[PDB]
Parts: C-alpha cells; structure tokens; sequence
C-alpha cells in the first residue's frame, strides 16, 4: 500500500530543492551635513599693517 | 570524521568572509577615510589655484 518493495526499500526517488546560494552583505560610507565657523568684528591694532 | 572536518572548513571560509567585511567597514569608519581625503585636497586644490 505504501509503494515499498518486499524488503521495505522505497520505490520513488525523493527530492529536496537545494537551498538558494550564500548571501552577500555590504557596508557603505555615510555622510552628514556639516557647518562652518563664523567671524566676529575685529580689534584695532596699535601697529601698522 | 572526514565529513566533520570538511564541514569545519566551510565555517573557516565563512569566517574569512566576515573578516574581510569587518576590515572594509573599519576602513570606512576611519577618521582618515575617503571622504576626508577628498575634501582636503579639493579644498587645497582651490587654494593652490
């Protein structure tokens, strides 16, 4: 009834549908917004330019 | 026993793959990374001009 031989060996070859490959994992450079410095009013020196 | 040793070899190759991934990410999180160098000679090229 279970499609076996007299000895109990199966009569149908099985299958498993091989797992889908390794996986690639990557990293990336991340950048963010950056500002600059400010300028204040200047002092008056005692010496010439 | 040979099958076990071969299986450990697969784990050895997987570890090596992760090792090169960590090296590449460390190169990108470096302080003197690609972005810093690009802006430094970009700024200096304009100044040199």
């Amino acid at each position: 009834r279970h499609n076996l031989s007299i000895d109990g060996q199966p009569l149908s070859l099985a299958i498993y549908a091989e797992p889908t490959d390794p996986k690639a994992l990557l990293t990336s450079m991340v950048q963010a917004s950056q500002g600059g410095s400010a300028v204040l009013p200047g002092t008056l020196s005692l010496y010439r330019f | 026993i040979r099958r076990e040793a071969a299986q450990m070899q697969v784990e050895y190759q997987e570890t090596q793959q992760a090792h090169t991934q960590a090296q590449l990410e460390l190169l990108q999180r470096k302080f003197t990374n690609k972005a810093l160098y690009s802006w430094m000679r970009g700024k200096l090229s304009a100044i040199y001009y």
